[PDB]
């Protein structure tokens, strides 16, 4: 079990121990998305007016 | 130095950014004015504390953090908070209305109106910064806001900053405290559409924190702010190495290289010790080798899971207080006998160790006592899934027979990205089955 | 999501919205003069929900009265708080209803509904984020069923994106005015199944039996039946009116509690039932009674049926481990009840404030499958005159075809298969 | 009023668990997939161990525990004995066995096996050994083919020495082994049933032909197939202690006790301690108990060795009544109590 990398200073230490060894899409990307559900949303909401025209 | 920005999303998010400042401050000696007596380097700084605070020609020390939420009653009560003055007003930033503890109403319909407001905002403070190493992002899964404006935000970050790291603390949902039934809808959307764009997360189930309130504070129903207490004292110890003077975890960069191997198999267990009552009448304080133990107890993981039925990836140990090395390694000698901690083959048994040596801080008249030492340990195990398929059971479930989607399809959503979202998390869930069991 | 505009419509939507707003203004502490007089800050911190603020700190309940009759909204006028409502939101026609849908829907409303509108559009170009309205009104009548139903749909078109809940009355024989109901109510709740969100399905059935055989009050009057309605309007509106840990709003209801959008008729239920009581009733005692049928006010055995989501509230100072504990233990003890393929579908809340006379009490929003028991029902009733064409006349001789009438029938047994499809899913 | 639901079917054990659970007029029985239980009797593979544990105001409780595996799969259960420091090598109730994966899968322990199989040739002792994998058997002096045998199948083998010179019961000069049943709660209590059974073979053992399986492989099934002679001496081929006992008195001059049962109490308890830590539910946030069926081989000197353990186990069926209350008195109600014992407690502390 073998303890590396010690460094040390006033307001700690840290170190290593061993037990063993081994052995993005675009902006307009996103618009769009956006932009395809944000027109999804207007297409509803004009089936319903319609019907309600109706 | 390098600077890092911290955004908190929705009602959680804020609720623990109030949290966590407020013991940042604690711990720095900042007032609630904004003034430090220690910093002598007045109207400026190269420390690092500065990481976490700007200065002004006044003195004042000045979170890099940025508040969003859809709708301002919780913000409001960080503009009229004890923290008033901390906050720079356009670090504050409030919709009109909420998104409803719906993913897409928060992702898609009300996201897409404030995102940029959001970015510009978060410019404004990568400007003042030298050196921005990246983010800080503390959100909920089950909000709608947490998870669906989240996620995009996480998008245009990776957009915008592309060389920055982005690290994530997750509520993760438990219905003890949840507010809405569709809690594994979002969080599965959002992880789904944030994992490529997260490095680190660090996932807290509020059933775990709400058990540790419950049993070693003996509060009989733990509020949000008992456990938001809770988990800032959890969150300080993570980030007390990138505050302080130090030589792990000194950078964003260090969380990822040292916790993540892989980039997918990403969030690292948080196990805490020791949470005692600050009511406690007479307490005989816990040694380093019974705080290391405590380490490998379920009962203190952020998250109920079973290690020793997975595999470790990677182990670091924080410790606050009157620690040693020898002692340490003296704990963990005698740890590793008698318990059942078995790594990956392709990794090295072992622990890296970080040591500051004053104790944790404790805000007056809190539930937590003061205490000589502590630890936080970070394990990257595959036990972690468990969660997973706890989530993806819920899920399951529920869209079988298409339960309560309409509401997410009427916000312009498509029915495809509920089983996109869920053919991930099968993948998830695979990749840490391969890498963990034989 | 902050401001709610209430209407109500006819002569049982508004003596119910009357003794409604009695309630809570009492409870916020708000006096007929209007004056906050109250003791606690938990009274107005979102007493904006439901009311305006007035020159000199006067409160005005945000509230539209709608009849075709001129004589119930007098005495809506006359009575304890009459004084309290905005005198430009009382719109009223001189001709009456006659208990007849068509006339409140097509002909005699029509001429009304745009008035009623210009004042709802005053109130709510005034709100900063209003989330929608709630409509009080019957469905056995004229005016409330035909016009409201009217008014709801004109208010879809003008506000689609706001969120429409109502509290229907719906009628029984035990109860009845006419034997019209049944087709009345019958054209409602084919509008009701289209344009609300959410529905509370108050059946005068229920009323009926409760004041009867649990009140022992053996000849039950509209003031009795309305006591308890307004004991449960103030319940289901405690978490819109009140701060808690659960601070809740109009669609964050819809979302949580409606899997499917049709099937959004809530059966309420309250404990414990009072009559114009000493003995505290302890937390065992509320969530007993809450979920006993004889406290559902929608007439319907909820063991005929399964619970698609449940949301409860506790009004009074007890332990809410108590609560968690409680609710938790119906829970587990009746699983069979709930369904399992909606994870956690029982949500709780407390509140500190208990209502007017109780120092604990408790209200139950349950979305049952059983609440197809009262669509069958009315449904009887209805094809057992439609079969015959019995009083129709009634109706078409006001432009209806009889085939709007069958249109109506088959949505809402439509409703019911619903229902049953979910019941053994 | 506790709750529960069966996820095994084909369990005879839980089956009749089920019932007498019924029978009580305290425990309702649930639909396969709610998880409001306060008690589940899970399948045998890919239990659902991660979802325990996490409902609000139900204690859970289930009939296996995590981990178990590594005991009741001979591959593991060699690789656990070999192992661990509380067994060892040097273990002197274990066969000596190693494990061969076949060709086309290629760790393995191929080239150790005949390490020792050669100074066993070398040697003049007894180097007949047997195959197992976990129908598939072959008991041969010849290594090569025992390999051959291996990789013409798909699996992963255990290659353990034969016990040349058994125990063999007169009348008959016939081979046998002993199954003893072993219930661990969830306070990891160990409780051995006071009742075991012999599993006897109906053929007198015959040390030339290890090619015919019935007078050489004891198992319910095999006597009730290929076996001239099932149920000839005993009925069911299945001898029970009270008998068993007797016969050792009258033949050997010995008791059970004395001359099996306080190995096979040793044994039981060193393989349930070895891999208590790995498995206990102590302070965990959903509970295990199991049931454990370990089988027991005797060679002529009355030593006790351990062939398996089994992890999903019948019982015999006189004693399936018995059994299964006790289950129900120690496992189940220990938890969520209602409105003689059959059991040997193991326990046991020298100090030194
Ligand atoms: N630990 C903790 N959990 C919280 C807190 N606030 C909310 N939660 C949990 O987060 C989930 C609800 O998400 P919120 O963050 O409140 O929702 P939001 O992001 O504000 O989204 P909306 O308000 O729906 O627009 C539930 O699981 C809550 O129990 C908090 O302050 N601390
Ligand atoms: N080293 C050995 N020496 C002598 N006989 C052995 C032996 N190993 C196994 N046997 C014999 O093989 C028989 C069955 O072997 P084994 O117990 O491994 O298979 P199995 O898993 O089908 C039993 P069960 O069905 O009860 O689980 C034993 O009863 C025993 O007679
Ligand atoms: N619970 C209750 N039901 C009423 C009341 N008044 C009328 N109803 C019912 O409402 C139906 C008649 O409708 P009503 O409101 O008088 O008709 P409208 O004025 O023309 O809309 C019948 O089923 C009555 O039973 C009341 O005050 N309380
Ligand atoms: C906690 O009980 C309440 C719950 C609400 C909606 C319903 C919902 C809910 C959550 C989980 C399961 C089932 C329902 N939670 N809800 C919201 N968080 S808004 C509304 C309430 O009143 C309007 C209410 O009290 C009566
Ligand atoms: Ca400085
Ligand atoms: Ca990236
Ligand atoms: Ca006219
Ligand atoms: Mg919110
Ligand atoms: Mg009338
Ligand atoms: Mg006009």
């Amino acid at each position: 079990m073998e303890v590396i990398e010690l460094n040390k200073c006033t307001s700690g230490q840290s170190f290593e121990v061993i037990l063993k060894p081994p052995s993005d899409p675009s902006l307009e990307e996103i618009q769009k998305k956006l932009e395809a559900a944000e027109e999804r949303r207007k297409y509803q909401e004009a089936e319903l007016l319609k019907h309600l025209a109706e | 130095m390098r600077e890092c920005i911290s955004i908190h999303v929705g009602q959680a998010g804020v609720q623990i950014g109030n949290a966590c400042w407020e013991l940042y401050c604690l711990e720095h000696g900042i007032q609630p004015d904004g003034q430090m007596p220690s910093d002598k380097t007045i109207g400026g700084g190269d420390d690092s504390f500065n990481t976490f605070f700007s200065e002004t020609g006044a003195g004042k020390h000045v979170p890099r953090a940025v508040f969003v939420d859809l709708e301002p009653t919780v913000i409001d009560e960080v503009r009229t908070g004890t923290y008033r003055q901390l906050f720079h007003p356009e670090q504050l930033i409030t919709g009109k209305e909420d998104a409803a503890n719906n993913y897409a109403r928060g992702h898609y319909t009300i996201g897409k109106e404030i995102i940029d407001l959001v970015l510009d905002r978060i410019r404004k403070l990568a400007d003042q910064c030298t050196g921005l190493q990246g983010f800080l992002v503390f959100h909920s899964f089950g909000g709608g806001t947490g998870s669906g404006f989240t996620s995009l935000l996480m998008e245009r970050l990776s957009v915008d900053y592309g060389k920055k790291s982005k690290l994530e603390f997750s509520i993760y949902p438990a219905p003890q405290v949840s507010t809405a039934v569709v809690e594994p809808y979002n969080s599965i959307l959002t992880t789904h559409t944030t994992l490529e764009h997260s490095d680190c997360a660090f996932m807290v189930d509020n059933e775990a924190i709400y058990d540790i309130c419950r049993r070693n504070l003996d509060i009989e129903r733990p509020t949000y702010t008992n456990l938001n207490r809770l988990i800032s004292q959890i969150v300080s110890s993570i980030t007390a190495s990138l505050r302080f003077d130090g030589a792990l975890n000194v950078d964003l960069t260090e969380f990822q290289t040292n916790l993540v191997p892989y980039p997918r198999i990403h969030f690292p267990l948080a196990t805490y010790a020791p949470v005692i009552s600050a009511e406690k009448a007479y307490h005989e304080q816990l040694s380093v080798a019974e705080i290391t133990n405590a380490c490998f107890e379920p009962a203190n993981q952020m998250v109920k899971c079973d290690p020793r039925h997975g595999k470790y990836m990677a182990c670091c140990l924080l410790y606050r207080g009157d620690v040693v090395p020898k002692d340490v390694n003296a704990a963990i000698a005698t740890i590793k006998t008698k318990r059942s901690i078995q790594f990956v083959d392709w990794c090295p048994t072992g622990f890296k160790v970080g040591i500051n040596y004053q104790p944790p801080t404790v805000v007056p008249g809190g539930d937590l006592a003061k205490v000589q030492r502590a630890v936080c340990m970070l394990s990257n195990t595959t036990a972690i899934a468990e969660a997973w398929a706890r989530l993806d059971h819920k899920f399951d479930l529920m869209y079988a027979k298409r339960a309560f989607v309409h509401w997410y399809v009427g916000e312009g959503m498509e029915e495809g990205e509920f089983s996109e979202a869920r053919e991930d998390m099968a993948a998830l869930e695979k990749d840490y089955e391969e890498v963990g069991v034989d | 999501m902050r401001e709610i505009v209430h209407i109500q419509a006819g002569q049982c939507g508004n003596q119910i919205g009357a003794k409604f707003w009695e309630v809570i203004s009492d409870e916020h502490g708000i006096d007929p003069t209007g004056s906050y007089h109250g003791d606690s800050d938990l009274q107005l911190e979102r007493i904006n929900v439901y009311y305006n603020e007035a020159t000199g700190n006067k409160y005005v309940p945000r509230a539209i009265l709608v009849d075709l009759e001129p004589g119930t909204m007098d005495s809506v006028r006359s009575g304890p708080f009459g004084q309290i409502f905005r005198p430009d939101n009382f719109v009223f026609g001189q001709s009456g209803a006659g208990n007849n849908w068509a006339k409140g829907h097509y002909t005699e409303g029509a001429e009304l509904v745009d008035s009623v509108l210009d004042v709802v559009r005053k109130e709510s170009e005034s709100c900063d984020c209003l989330q929608g309205f709630q409509l009080t009104h019957s469905l056995g009548g004229g005016t409330g069923s035909g016009m409201g139903t009217l008014l709801i749909s004109k208010i879809r078109e003008e506000y689609p994106d706001r969120i429409m809940n109502t509290f229907s009355v719906m009628p029984s024989p035990k109860v009845s005015d006419t034997v019209v109901e049944p087709y009345n109510a019958t054209l409602s709740v084919h509008q009701l199944v289209e344009n609300t969100d959410e529905t509370y399905c108050i059946d005068n059935e229920a009323l009926y039996d409760i004041c009867f055989r649990t009140l022992k009050l053996t000849t039950p009057t509209y003031g009795d039946l309305n006591h308890l309605v307004s004991a449960t309007m103030s319940g289901v509106t405690t978490c819109l009116r009140f701060p808690g840990q659960l601070n809740a709003d109009l669609r964050k209801l819809a979302v949580n509690m409606v899997p499917f959008p049709r099937l959004h008729f809530f059966m309420p239920g309250f404990a414990p039932l009072t009559s114009r009581q000493y003995r505290a009733l302890t937390v065992p005692e509320l969530t007993q009674q809450m979920f006993d049928s004889k406290n559902m006010m929608a007439a319907c055995d909820p063991r005929h049926g399964r619970y698609l989501t449940v949301a409860a509230i506790f009004r009074g100072r007890m332990s809410m481990k108590e609560v968690d504990e409680q609710m938790l233990n119906v829970q587990n003890k009746n699983s069979s009840y709930f369904v399992e393929w909606i994870p956690n579908n029982v949500k709780t809340a407390v509140c500190d404030i208990p209502p007017r006379g109780l120092k604990m009490s408790a209200t139950f929003i349950g979305n049952s499958t059983a609440i197809q028991e009262l669509f069958k029902r009315i449904s009887e009733q209805f094809t057992a005159m439609f079969r015959r064409k019995a009083f129709l006349h009634w109706y078409t001789g006001e432009g209806m075809d009889e085939m709007e009438f069958t249109e109506a029938e088959s949505n809402m047994n439509d409703l019911v298969s619903e229902y049953q499809q979910y019941q053994d899913a | 009023m506790y709750t529960f639901v069966v996820r095994d079917e084909n369990s005879s054990v839980y089956a009749e668990v089920s019932r007498l659970l019924l029978a009580t007029g305290q425990w309702k029985r649930l639909r396969k997939d709610n998880p409001r239980f306060n008690l589940m009797l899970g399948e045998r593979n890919r239990l659902p161990f991660g979802r325990l544990g996490h409902e609000p105001g139900l204690v859970q409780l289930v009939n296996y525990y995590r981990g178990a595996d590594k005991l009741c799969r001979k591959a593991s259960l060699v690789k656990l004995i070999k192992t661990s420091p509380e067994l060892s090598e040097s273990c002197t109730w274990f066969p000596e066995s190693y494990v061969i994966y076949p060709t086309n899968l290629k760790t393995d322990e191929r080239e150790v096996f005949l390490a020792a199989y050669n100074r066993r040739r070398e040697g003049r002792e007894g180097n007949v050994w047997i195959a197992k994998s976990s129908e598939g058997i072959l008991i041969s002096s010849e290594a090569s083919e025992l390999l051959d045998f291996i990789d013409e199948q798909g699996q992963v083998h255990v290659i353990q020495k034969y016990l040349e010179k058994p125990l063999l019961l007169e009348p008959g000069h016939r081979k046998f082994d002993i199954r003893s049943w072993v219930l661990v709660d969830h306070l990891y209590n160990i409780y051995l049933y006071r009742e075991g059974v012999l599993r006897t073979s109906s053929e007198p053992y015959n040390s030339a032909n290890f090619q015919d399986k019935t007078c050489h492989l004891t198992n319910h099934c095999i006597q009730k197939e290929y076996s001239k002679n099932y149920g000839r001496y005993e009925e069911g081929n299945e001898m029970f202690f009270e008998e068993f006992n007797q016969y050792l008195m009258d033949a050997l001059n010995t008791t059970l006790e004395n001359s099996i049962l306080l190995q096979i109490k040793h044994i039981i308890r060193s393989c349930l301690m070895c891999i208590e830590p790995a498995i206990s539910t102590k302070h965990l946030h959903y509970q295990s108990f199991q049931l454990f069926g370990f089988d027991f081989m005797v060679d002529e000197e009355l030593k006790v060795w351990l062939i398996e353990v089994n992890g999903a186990p019948a019982c015999a069926q006189k004693l399936y009544a018995e059994l299964c209350q006790g289950i129900v008195d120690v496992a189940i109600s220990s938890v969520f109590p209602l409105a003689t014992s059959i059991f040997i407690k193991l326990h046991h502390h020298h100090h030194h």
